[PDB]
């Protein structure tokens, strides 16, 4: 089944844009797809005057489960490069969204 | 949009709360919910939903509806929710319905329907939910019942229903909520919940049931039952066989009074259990296999042992209540991990062991009032940390241990009679609530936030016994005067061996009876000597104990004799205005009616036990004696004073009238202010304070003991002088 | 019309108090649940700083209640009491963002 939650891959040229820099492509990742589980929502009932959170709802989105600090030094064409960072999702599963 | 409605919403027009009285028109076709509920339509007219064919959702509740034309819910293929509550339909819409094969929900409830043709509810091949509650049905429409297979729930609360046929629900296999409660059914027949094998809650409460129902053995899937509010009395031996996955048993409220030993076990889903007023009930249940309850309560039974095996067994216990009961000896509640409550009250517990309370970890409440304990041993209660509530009152203790116990935050021992020590106060810095068994005990606690329930009071002085350091030293110079002075006087009077008249003669008894008052002042003085500023452990010891009586003794004794010896020397003098021999005889009686009257509280029970100085009115908030001593006090100065007047109207003969005079008087003015405080509750007495009264009564109950002998001493003077004379002459 | 998409569905519950001796009710309640077409992604962010925080862009979509109206129920009690239980009758329902 195509549509399960997976982890696909893009590219992206780099450079400083607060400060003039070369460009650089990196290998990004990131999740995309569908869960098995639903999504429900269903009222809750309380005997108190003051009213509470009306609904009780659970939903499960595909989100990153394990990422990596990386960093890279680019060419800002200054003093000195500035550098930049970000993670490498290394594994991706489905989990609630509140959570 | 039509004037009057809001068609906002995703095809979702609402007209309710205005007073259209017909269906209105103008709307869009492809409304999917219509609610025009609470107006003032009272018929529907032939096709009158013709403009609303893709409807899905109608509400028509609150309404006058009260007539429904066959042709009107024509074209309605798509309906799956229909309302019709709060209105006056006399009976169900047979012919108006049967062209709704794909409603699932209909509510009929809150009208006057009390018959169900025969032919209803025949083409509704994907019913759900039906509501037949608050009607005036007198029986089970068991004909039109079968015909929907896919019933899921269904209610028929509020009605008038007597009793269940045999295979009334022979057809429904996908019912799962089934509501009677509120009829008046008072029989059940054998088989008549045959084929409800998908059922899971049973409601039967507030009806008229006089025996267990035996027909509850075909519910393999039945999960929370309740049978409360009903007439049951008698539960038989292996009831609950056939619902195994039971959870929930509500049967209070009902006049139970056998309940079988192999009833409730071998039920592993169940988590509480409580029954009460099991008369008739002696031997503890068995629970061989109901291993998850979280709360168990078995009170009013005659239930004498306790298994030791009940901890070991279920671990899951939060509470445990068995008042009520004739338990005698507690097994070892070791095992309990989990449990926080434990009521014992009203039983016959004796003793307390070692290990009675060992390996109770979350314990917080304690009772165990009412047991009559009396041997309580210094353990059982280490184990016990956030303990914070412990009740025991009302038993025989005669020593509390102190170990263990200092996180509570409220403590209950009242009641208690052999307990006279005192608690130490350093081992309950953290106690805020306090009750003790004597009013002196709060001395340690409160000062030399915890607001102990005796409340002490000036009448229970925890430091000074007189008080200030002015009527302390007011009861010290009446005690030095009084004594000596009337040692005096005795000596001088008793010293001639010549005829002694009876004028002359009652001097030496007003004397005798003065001396006794003295005594009485000097013990008190002597006992505030002895406590000084320690008047706690002093306390108890002297209020219940002999020194209290004696002294009480001697205060009624001589208070009293003065009285009655002043009353005769009235009369003498008035009748002398032959009968010496008769005087003697009058004052030996005297003497022995006053000796009765002081004994007389010695006897009875509550006197002498109301302030430290043990005098028989400190107000005794005793009604009696006390009452009664002070209405004969006023009754006999009365008459003295009429015959005193009825002579003041009427040398020496004149000296000695004069020397009466002056008692009658001197004497009249203290019982006057003593008998004013003791009138309080009539005048209110402008709320006088318990200090200033406490002081006044000090000061002037014995001040006349002094005055009486320097009157006739060196003031005033009429024959003292002989006497001294005589006497030194005799020396 | 995919019987898996985001709609909304009818079911009775019985509401009685936990406390008060009061008698059990029969209530009708609207329940969403489904699928949605759209499907959820998250991105690195790419920051340019010695601090990073949440990197990652989320964008998850999930069947919730969009109107609802709160109607309250009288419960009727032993003896003389009106203890009364509330809650909201869902109207309608759609997609929307978990996050947004």
């Amino acid at each position: 089944d195509p549509r399960r939650c997976m982890r696909h891959h893009y590219v992206d040229s780099i450079s400083h844009p607060l400060y003039k820099c070369s460009s650089k492509m990196v290998l990004l990742a990131r999740c995309e797809g569908h869960c098995s589980q639903a999504s429900r929502s269903e009222p809750l009932v309380s005997f108190s005057t003051v009213l509470k959170q009306p609904f009780r709802s659970s939903c499960h989105c595909c989100r990153p489960q394990t990422s990596k600090l990386k960093a890279l030094r680019l060419r800002c064409s200054g003093g000195m490069r500035l550098t930049a960072t970000y993670r490498y999702i290394l594994s991706c599963h489905c989990e609630e969204c509140n959570s | 949009c039509a004037a009057p409605c809001s068609c906002d919403g995703d095809r979702r027009v609402d007209c309710s709360g205005k007073g259209l009285t017909a269906v209105p028109e103008g709307l869009s076709a492809f409304t999917q919910a219509l609610d025009i509920s609470m107006n003032n339509i009272t018929q529907l007219p032939e096709d009158a939903f013709k403009n609303f064919p893709f409807l899905e959702e109608l509400q028509l509740a609150g309404n006058d509806l009260s007539f429904i034309h066959p042709k009107a819910l024509s074209g309605l293929k798509e309906l799956k929710v229909l309302t019709l509550q709060n209105n006056q339909l006399k009976t169900v819409p047979s012919e108006a319905i049967r062209g709704l094969s794909a409603l699932q929900s209909l509510r009929l409830d809150a009208n006057h329907i009390t018959s169900v043709p025969e032919d209803s509810f025949e083409g509704l091949v994907q019913l759900r939910h039906l509501w037949l509650d608050d009607n005036s049905l007198t029986e089970v429409p068991v004909h039109p019942l079968s015909n929907l297979p896919t019933l899921q729930a269904l209610t028929l609360a509020l009605n008038k229903i007597s009793s269940i046929p045999d295979f009334a629900f022979t057809n429904l296999s996908s019912l799962v909520v089934l509501h009677l409660h509120n009829n008046k059914i008072r029989s059940l027949s054998q088989h008549c919940f045959d084929g409800l094998d998908n059922l899971e809650t049973l409601d039967l409460n507030y009806n008229n049931l006089g025996e267990f129902p035996q027909a509850i053995k075909a519910l393999p899937s039945l999960k929370e039952l309740g049978f409360h509010s009903n007439s049951i009395s008698v539960i038989p031996d292996g009831a609950f066989d056939g619902n195994p996955l039971l959870r929930t048993i509500h049967l209070y409220d009902n006049p139970l009074s056998f309940v079988g030993n192999s009833a409730f076990h071998n039920l592993s889903d169940l988590h509480s259990l409580v029954i009460r007023g099991a008369s008739m009930v002696q031997q503890f249940p068995n629970l061989t296999g109901t291993v998850h309850l979280e709360s168990l309560t078995l009170t009013g039974t005659k239930i004498s042992s306790i298994p030791n095996n009940l901890c070991q067994e279920q671990k899951m216990l939060r509470t445990l209540d068995l008042s009520y009961n004739n338990i005698r000896d507690l097994p070892s509640f070791n095992g309990c991990h989990a449990l926080e409550e434990i009521s014992l009250q009203r039983n016959q517990i004796y003793q307390i062991k070692e290990g009675t309370f060992q390996g109770l970890i979350s314990l917080r409440i304690l009772d165990l009032s009412r047991n009559l304990i009396h041997e309580i041993h210094s353990r059982a209660f280490a184990t016990l940390g956030p303990i914070t509530n412990l009740d025991v009152s009302f038993n025989e203790l005669t020593s509390f241990p102190t170990e263990g116990l200092n996180g509570l935050n409220q403590l209950k021992l009242v009641g208690n009679f052999k307990l006279k020590e005192a608690l130490a106060a350093k081992d309950f810095v953290n106690l805020r609530s306090l009750s003790v068994p004597y009013a002196y005990q709060c001395c340690a606690f409160w000062g030399c936030i915890i607001h102990c329930t005796p409340s002490t009071g000036a009448f229970k002085p925890c430091e000074y016994l007189l008080g200030s350091w002015m009527i302390r030293l007011t009861v010290w110079f009446i005690f030095l005067v009084a004594l000596f002075f009337n040692l005096l006087v005795i000596l001088t009077t008793f010293a001639s061996c010549t005829s002694l008249p009876s004028s002359k003669l009652f001097i030496g008894l007003i004397s005798v009876s003065n001396l006794f008052m003295g005594i009485y002042t000097g013990i008190l003085t002597f006992l505030d000597a002895v406590s000084w500023g320690r008047f706690a452990e002093f306390g108890i010891w002297w209020e219940t104990g002999s020194g209290c009586k004696v002294a009480g003794f001697l205060a009624v004794f001589s208070s009293e004799s003065a009285i009655f010896l002043l009353m005769l020397a009235t009369v003498e003098r008035s009748l002398s205005a032959n009968h010496l021999k008769q005087f003697r005889v009058a004052a030996l009686l005297a003497f022995l009616g006053a000796t009765v009257a002081g004994c007389f509280p010695l006897f009875h029970r509550g006197e002498y036990s109301a302030s430290p100085l043990c005098l028989p009115f400190p107000t005794g908030e005793s009604l009696g004696f006390t009452v009664t001593l002070v209405l004969l006090n006023s009754l006999a100065f009365l008459l003295m004073a009429v015959i005193y007047t009825k002579l003041y109207c009427n040398n020496s003969q004149s000296s000695m009238i004069k020397h009466v005079a002056w008692l009658i008087f001197t004497n009249c003015i203290f019982f006057c202010p003593v008998a004013f405080f003791s009138f309080a509750p009539l005048i209110t007495a402008i709320s006088i304070s318990p200090e200033i009264m406490k002081s006044v009564t000090l000061i002037f109950f014995p001040l006349p003991a002094c005055l009486n002998p320097v009157l006739y001493v060196f003031f005033n003077p009429k024959f003292k002088e002989d006497w001294k004379l005589l006497k030194r002459r005799v020396t």
